[PDB]
């Protein structure tokens, strides 16, 4: 029904993925930062889960944080000991645009322990927003997953929180992910979190949709599958454990599959 | 940075911040300039800024109003807007005792759809649709305008916040306190919009939720499980509501032809799953002899 905009599914699909292309950072750009590196980003967008939780922030605020954060170093040049600062920065301006109740500032100011002064977060805060010159409306994997979950019959909770999972684990390592468009990621998660779950493919249907097929999705799958398999063996861990609850069907703890159909 | 621009006189205040009419000095370009306060030592920007911005640099339609800049300075924030002459509010009430010809309104309610389908096609909730917030220029066009209150949306909707829209235009769906809701909510702002103008008082001109309630019922036929399937299982929905049946066009709106009273209908349903799209809206037979007249200002 309504709640799915019928009327309006394929133009905005069609928006967002013209938009993703705008909002993509620079594949390169850790390359091109003398003093922070894939390792500290890591570091920096697992903090940002932890925060995730602790505020109960929509995992939606979380992506366009991690957006907003990989564009504002695809321009800026910044020392590990500001790094903490942008991710602060970022994850205020995604709870404002897109929170009910974000948190207050001072709350933003709290977890940094005391780093940062409330000052430099709002003058990071502004810069940020010059930077990327307010274009916040960012496509986020989730976009893309909610939508895909629409082809699924009936639905599946297991597959849901599943291809959640994957998706946000891609957040984290820049190396290979910021080469995927959040569309390509979501795909490869949502085929990935099918064929474990039920044993089924990506659908004809999202074939239709998106004009990717398994062929043009293999390389990002495979470094999924990857990501998937050493996961527990991953110096970031945050993910895994928010995804062992009962609020997520507990889909970290399933042994992932150890091979796919190709 | 504001050098360039002279102040011409005050034009009110939005939902945040504060609107002036202004001189480009250099261009002679009239603008309207939003100056929003920034919060430099307690909260930084305002979330309502940072979605108006963010959300109007995306959409640009010309039945949106434009946002032409942004300056900052490290205090202020100034919004640089296209100035149109006047709301739709305003543009009523002067037509209190002559009336709105019903060219212009068919006119005006047509691009007021164009300008909306647009939003929802780019995944943007208005969610303040009233007559204050619709701009009209000389030449006969109109605009949506103050996005402070918009939200850019996911598919499907997820629960946004619940105290949303002016009381008058807000949709049952909302006042009965429904987990989701989505571009639904904008069309019915739209038909009491249209019958607004047909009229020039508003349709449903409540004091409170409950008096709200009454008064879309006593008009519309108090709804239920035929009508809109999950309506009694609604979270504020009485068993004790009044039962009253549907007042017919003819009195709630005399004026309107037959094609207006259908779409009029259509855009007033009250399953959201069955209320008209703006999409659809544009294709109805009431639009087959649109054209764009002039207002009388
Ligand atoms: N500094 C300013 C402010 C306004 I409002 C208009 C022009 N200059
Ligand atoms: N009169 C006005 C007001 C705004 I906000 C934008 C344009 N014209
Ligand atoms: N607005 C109204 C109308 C009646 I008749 C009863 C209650 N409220």
């Amino acid at each position: 029904g309504v709640n799915e905009v019928p009327d309006y599914h394929e133009d905005i699909h069609t928006y967002l993925r013209e938009m993703e292309v705008k909002c993509k950072p620079k594949v390169g750009y850790m390359k091109k930062q003398p003093d922070i590196t894939n390792s500290m980003r890591a570091i920096l967008v697992d903090w940002l889960v932890e925060v995730g939780e602790e505020y109960k922030l929509q995992n939606e605020t979380l992506h366009l944080a991690v957006n907003y954060i990989d564009r504002f170093l695809s321009s800026m040049s910044v020392l590990r000991g500001k790094l903490q600062l942008v991710g602060t920065a970022a994850m205020l301006l995604a709870s404002k645009f897109e929170e009910i109740y974000p948190p207050e500032v001072a709350e933003f100011v709290y977890i940094t322990d005391d780093t940062y002064t409330k000052k430099q977060v709002l003058r990071m805060e502004h810069l940020v927003l010059k930077v990327l010159a307010f274009d916040l409306a960012a496509p986020t994997i989730n976009q893309f997953l909610t939508q895909y979950f629409l082809h699924q019959q009936p639905a599946n909770c297991k597959v849901e929180s599943l291809a959640m999972f994957l998706g946000e684990l891609s957040l984290i390592d820049a190396d290979p992910y910021l080469k995927y468009l959040p569309s390509v990621i979501a795909a490869a998660a949502f085929h990935l979190a099918l064929y474990t779950v039920t044993g089924q493919s990506w659908p004809e249907s999202l074939v239709q949709k998106t004009g990717y097929t398994l062929e043009t999705l293999k390389p990002c799958l495979l470094d999924l599958h990857q990501t998937y398999l050493r996961a527990p063996q991953h110096a970031q861990q945050s993910i895994r454990e928010k995804y062992k609850n009962s609020k997520y069907h507990g889909v970290s703890l399933l042994n992932p599959p150890e091979t796919l159909n190709v | 940075s504001m050098e360039n621009f002279q102040k011409v006189e005050k034009i009110g205040e939005g939902t945040y911040g504060v609107v002036y009419k202004a001189r480009n000095k250099l261009t002679g370009e009239v603008v309207a300039l939003k100056k929003i306060r920034l919060d430099t030592e307690t909260e930084g920007v305002p979330s309502t800024a940072i979605r108006e911005i963010s959300l109007l640099k995306e959409l640009n339609h010309p039945n949106i109003v434009k946002l032409l800049d942004v300056i900052h300075t490290e205090n202020k924030l100034y919004l640089v807007f296209e100035f149109l002459h006047q709301d739709l509010k305003k543009f009523m009430d002067a037509s209190a005792l002559t009336g709105i010809p019903l060219p212009l309104i068919k006119s005006y309610l047509f691009q007021l759809l164009q300008g909306l389908a647009f939003c929802h096609s780019h995944r943007v909730l208005h969610r303040d649709l009233k007559p204050q917030n619709l701009l009209i220029n000389t030449e006969g066009a109109i605009k949506l305008a103050d996005f402070g209150l918009a939200r850019a949306f996911g598919v499907p909707v997820r629960t946004y916040t619940h105290e949303v829209v002016t009381l008058w235009y807000r949709a049952p769906e909302i006042l009965l306190g429904c987990k989701y809701y989505s571009t639904a909510v904008d069309i019915w702002s739209l038909g009491c919009i249209f019958a607004e103008m047909v009229t020039r008082r508003a349709l449903f001109p409540g004091d409170s939720e409950i008096d709200q309630l009454f008064r879309i019922f006593r008009t519309l036929g108090t709804p239920d499980e035929v009508v809109w399937p999950g309506v009694t299982s609604m979270p504020d929905y009485k068993p004790s509501f009044p039962k009253w049946a549907r007042q017919d066009f003819s009195k709630v709106v005399p004026p309107l032809d037959e094609d207006g009273r259908s779409l009029l209908s259509q855009m007033l349903h009250y399953d959201p799953n069955k209320r008209i799209s703006a999409k659809a809206a544009l294709a109805h037979p009431f639009f087959q002899d649109v054209t764009k007249p002039v207002p009388h200002l």
